[PDB]
RNA sequence: CCUUCUCAAACAUUCUGUUUGGUAGUGAGUGAUACUCUUUGGAGUUAACUUGAAAUUGCCUUAAA
């Protein structure tokens, strides 16, 4: 399986924008439209980076 | 000028006043703290009641302590900028805050003319919007409107009624100038109104701000501008309603009556 | 019974008596109307009585007016019980300040200041306070 | 035979509602429909299949004349 | 007659009282700029405004230089009734009516009656062909008692009326209008100005959408601004 | 004649309050085909080459507002007065009464379709409004409830 | 059931710094003692706080028909 393009791009201002704090990524309004739970903020931003640096 | 002994007397009978041998702080942690100045002149500006306010020049304005100390009180000092409708679109809250957070000072909104008159045409929220800011800023092309706007109850006091700050560079509108501006008043300046009235009166702030020679040495700066500006009278420096303590003595005024 | 006296308040900011008189002119005729006003200002209170010639033009405006909205005012008319006849409405408007107090010579008040900040020292010595000058 | 309506159920207003069902997290969250919509819009746009409004208007304006 | 609302008359003598007061800060600002104590006031020097098509605007002074300008009725505020101190301006340059409008000669002391005829009228320096069109187009003659408004229609007409100053033809008046003449005066009095058609001129399914679009569209290109120093609002009367 | 649940509809609100409660609606009035079929291509558009609020709109659905009354989530519900099956309103009023949800009955369920942009619409009700209307809102309900529970408080007696 | 007086100059032209001018308001109620004033009757100033826009009387015509 593979991410979408736009989904990259928001786990990737995710990253650079809090890292891997998860905990401070689930109370981001601006970046976190949806309020997704941390567990899935975590396991999208670990495949990204699987097939990123 | 005069001497500084006289203010060092009556900032410490002031000091030896707040102190005195039923939960929340009701009006005794303002009656007994807060400092101000009574200015007499004859009939400060009596050709009209305008609400004009005047910022006084100050070394260490109490804006800073005020934020500093506002975090162990139940009311929270904010900062409220109001701006015209075209030029708020071109103002954004992050670049504001980017270049404001290094010198430390916050902006906690931005309100347009258009808000107020929509959101906050109710006089309950009106009332319970604007008592939330104690320190208001307004752009200098919108402050003839925001009185009609904003009604006439923020003007009763000089922490509600709105600020002229200048906005404008070259006749367009300029980032850094508000970005200055804003600065300089928070911590370069002092604004008081001038009443229709003999008697003028300046809120110097609560007694554990800026230190007794610091306080010293804003009201003799103070008192510096107030004599430069207009023919002013006694001079008392009071504390909520308690005894006034005479600062300065003029009597040339009276033969001009 | 019920007067022809009306008491009517929730009146919308600029709904003066001019205004009154000429809505409320349709039903019948009105004897008069007054709106209540401040001194120092001259805005009205939004509140004021109007009289009726009849009763039933009265009673009917009442009914008409009960709870009527008014551009975010419902307003509220009431029939006042028989008697009750209106009292004075001073047609009040702004009050403007004129000088008058400046006939004494500098001079005599010269002195008067001097002798009264002589007695605030004193006050303030009596008070708990050193301080001098 | 005819007498009026009793509001002995009716007397008492009800406090609290009937049934909690806990809300969903799409009340709070933006529709999800809208943004299937927008990616099948994007979808067709990309696949030359549906043209731009703007793309539209630029050709009406050459057109018409 | 029918029966009269409250809210009707409620909204009517606000809107009364803030043209008053309009009219008042405005008449007291301009008499103390007469009086050249303009010591403290929001502006001293005049401003015109010329708006056109998207929009620009474009903020220019006043001079003294004589100028030509077309002054058409707008029938605004809805709500407002115009006041003594603008029933006099308009009755002097009967313009009561609708869509009526004339020529005035552009000067100091007229910028006053302009600002505060400003709401209720629109203003602009129309271009010769415009004015020469405007007045082929439409005009008025009062014949003999001279209860007739019958059509300018014959230049012997022309000759009969003035005569003393050459005006013999239309063309004569055209010239004294947009040029700067001695009789712009005395023939613009006798023009009987012009009654310009209306914009819509119709009712009906379309004819309802095209006045709706028409009246959005003039809140956008016509504003009240109802400052004190409120400059001279201008638009593109060519187009009209 | 009718028993007392019957003949409790054509008790409308007067012209004024009527009128106000209409113009308050028309400020709300949900997107209609054509509109959110533009805004979705200008937003695809937009994402093709590269935050909003929680939108406002008035409840209508019949169902739907039913779901919104009984959890006291709905503000003001407007009913119509002719409903050809009379039964799928008649328990409306009584249950927003038990409620305490503010209510009325408004002449004409094509008036209500029409600020919904429907043929016809059984009832439409508000949710949530903008903070500018909120102080209208209130007014609103306060008028309703006095023009309505006071004024009609026989409605629901001699059939 | 209409919307609210969204800037003008002198210097410096580091593209924004200095100085001046333009701001007349829903009402009611509670309330911390100083300024003058004219002598009397109170005229203007001075902390703070509640409010559903609340409230019982201070002696021009095409939103035409």
């Amino acid at each position: 399986r593979s991410q979408s393009e736009r989904e990259e791009e928001w786990l990737e201002k995710l990253y650079k924008k809090h890292g891997d704090d998860y905990k401070k990524m689930f109370f981001d309004k601006k970046l976190n439209i949806y309020q997704q739970s941390e567990g899935d903020l975590k396991r999208r931003l670990l495949r990204w980076k699987k097939r990123n640096g | 000028a005069i001497p500084r002994e006289r203010v060092i007397k009556a900032v410490n009978e002031l000091i030896k006043f707040t102190s005195k041998p039923l939960l929340e702080d009701d009006e005794e942690e303002l009656k007994k703290d807060l400092q101000l100045i009574v200015v007499n002149n004859k009939s400060f500006t009596g050709t009209s009641k305008s609400f004009k306010l005047k910022l006084l020049n100050v070394k260490h304005s109490f804006y800073k302590p005020w934020k500093e100390a506002s975090a162990t009180a139940v009311k929270d000092f904010k900062v409220l900028l109001i701006l015209k409708d075209s030029d708020i679109k071109k103002v954004s809250e992050d670049d504001l805050f980017d270049q404001l957070d290094s010198e430390g000072i916050k902006v906690d909104e931005i309100i347009c003319g258009k808000d107020l008159k929509t959101v906050y045409k109710a006089y309950e929220a009106r009332n319970a919007f604007i008592s939330q800011f104690s320190l208001i800023l307004a752009d200098d092309s919108i402050v003839t409107s925001l009185p009609k706007l904003m009604g006439g109850k923020a003007y009763n006091k000089v922490e509600t009624t709105p600020i002229s700050i200048r906005t404008h560079a070259n006749k367009e509108f300029s980032l850094t100038t508000l970005t200055n501006n804003i600065k300089k008043v928070y911590m370069n300046q002092l604004p008081v109104k001038l009443p229709r009235g003999t008697t003028l009166n300046v809120h110097l702030g609560n007694l554990e701000w800026l230190r007794p020679e610091e306080f010293v040495d804003n009201v003799e700066l103070i008192s510096e501008q107030l004599i430069k500006a207009y023919q002013i009278r006694s001079i008392f420096i009071k504390t909520n309603r308690s005894p006034v303590l005479p600062l300065y003595y003029n009597q040339d005024v009276l033969d001009e009556l | 019974e019920y007067s022809g006296i009306i008491y009517v308040s929730r009146l919308p900011h600029g709904f003066h008596e001019k205004e009154l008189s000429k809505y409320f002119a349709q039903f019948g005729d009105l004897k008069e109307v007054r709106l209540a006003r401040n001194k120092k200002t001259g805005n009205s209170r939004h509140y004021g009585f109007l009289e009726f010639v009849n009763k039933e033009d009265a009673m009917i405006a009442q009914e008409s007016m009960n709870n009527y909205l008014l551009m975010g005012h419902l307003l509220q008319v009431r029939v006042l019980p028989k008697g009750a006849k209106i009292e004075k409405l001073y047609k009040y408007k702004k009050r403007v300040l004129v000088e008058k107090g400046i006939t004494k010579p500098v001079k005599q008040l010269k002195d008067n200041m001097k002798q009264k900040h002589e007695e605030r020292i004193k006050k303030l010595a009596k008070s708990g306070i050193e301080f001098k000058w | 035979p005819y007498e009026p309506l009793i509001d002995w159920f009716t007397r008492h207003e009800e406090v609290m509602p009937l049934t909690a069902v806990p809300e969903p997290k799409r009340r709070f969250v933006p529709s999800k429909n809208e943004a299937k919509r927008v990616m099948k819009i994007v979808r067709a746009i990309r696949e030359g299949r549906i043209i731009p409004p703007k793309k539209l208007k630029e050709m009406k304006e050459k057109e018409k004349i | 007659n029918k029966f009269v609302r409250a809210e009707s008359i409620v909204a009517k003598t606000l809107a009364t009282s803030r043209e008053k007061e309009r009219i008042k800060r405005v008449s007291i600002l301009e008499d103390k700029k007469a009086k050249n104590e303009t010591q403290h006031i929001a502006s001293g020097k005049d401003f015109i405004l010329k708006i056109t098509e998207g929009l620009i605007r474009e903020k220019t002074t006043y001079d003294g230089k004589p100028a030509l300008l077309f002054i058409v009725r707008v029938r605004g505020p809805l709500a407002v009734n115009i006041p003594n101190k603008a029933f006099k301006i308009l009755s002097l340059l009967r313009l009561v009516e609708t869509n009526t409008g004339v020529f005035v000669k552009l000067t100091k002391n007229v910028y006053p009656l302009l600002k505060v005829i400003a709401p209720y009228v629109v203003i602009g320096k129309p271009s010769l062909s415009s004015i020469r069109s405007l007045i082929q187009k439409r005009g008025r003659i009062i014949y003999k008692a001279e209860p007739h408004e019958i059509v300018l229609n014959d230049n012997n007409i022309v000759e009969e009326q003035l005569g003393d100053h050459g005006i013999i033809c239309v063309e004569d008046i055209i010239h004294e209008i947009a040029t700067m003449g001695e009789s712009f005066s005395v023939c613009n009095f006798f023009l009987q100005p012009f009654k310009l058609n209306r914009e819509v001129s119709g009712f009906g399914s379309l004819n309802r959408l095209r006045k709706i679009k028409q009246r959005e569209a003039e809140s956008r290109t016509r504003q009240f601004s109802n400052a004190a120093t409120a400059p001279v609002i201008e638009v593109d009367i060519d187009s009209l | 004649k009718v028993p007392p649940t019957i003949a409790q509809f054509q008790y409308t609100l007067d012209r004024n309050t009527a009128a106000e409660t209409f113009k308050l609606f028309n400020k709300y009035r949900p997107e209609t085909a054509a509109e959110k079929k533009e805004r979705l291509t200008k937003e695809a558009a937009a994402v093709a080459e590269g935050a909003s609020p929680k939108p406002y709109a008035v409840k209508y659905g019949l169902n739907h507002v039913v779901a919104l009354i009984e959890n006291k989530k709905a503000k003001l519900v407007l009913i119509a007065n002719d409903v050809d099956p009379i039964e799928l309103v008649v328990f409306l009023p009584a249950l927003c009464k038990k409620m305490g949800v503010p209510y009325a009955i408004v002449k004409g369920k094509a008036r209500l379709g029409t600020l919904v942009n429907q043929k016809t619409s059984a009832v439409a009700a508000l949710t949530e409004v903008r903070a500018e209307d909120e102080a209208a809102l209130a007014k609103l309900v306060s008028t309703i409830d006095a023009n309505f529970a006071d004024k009609y408080d026989e409605v629901k007696k001699h059939w």
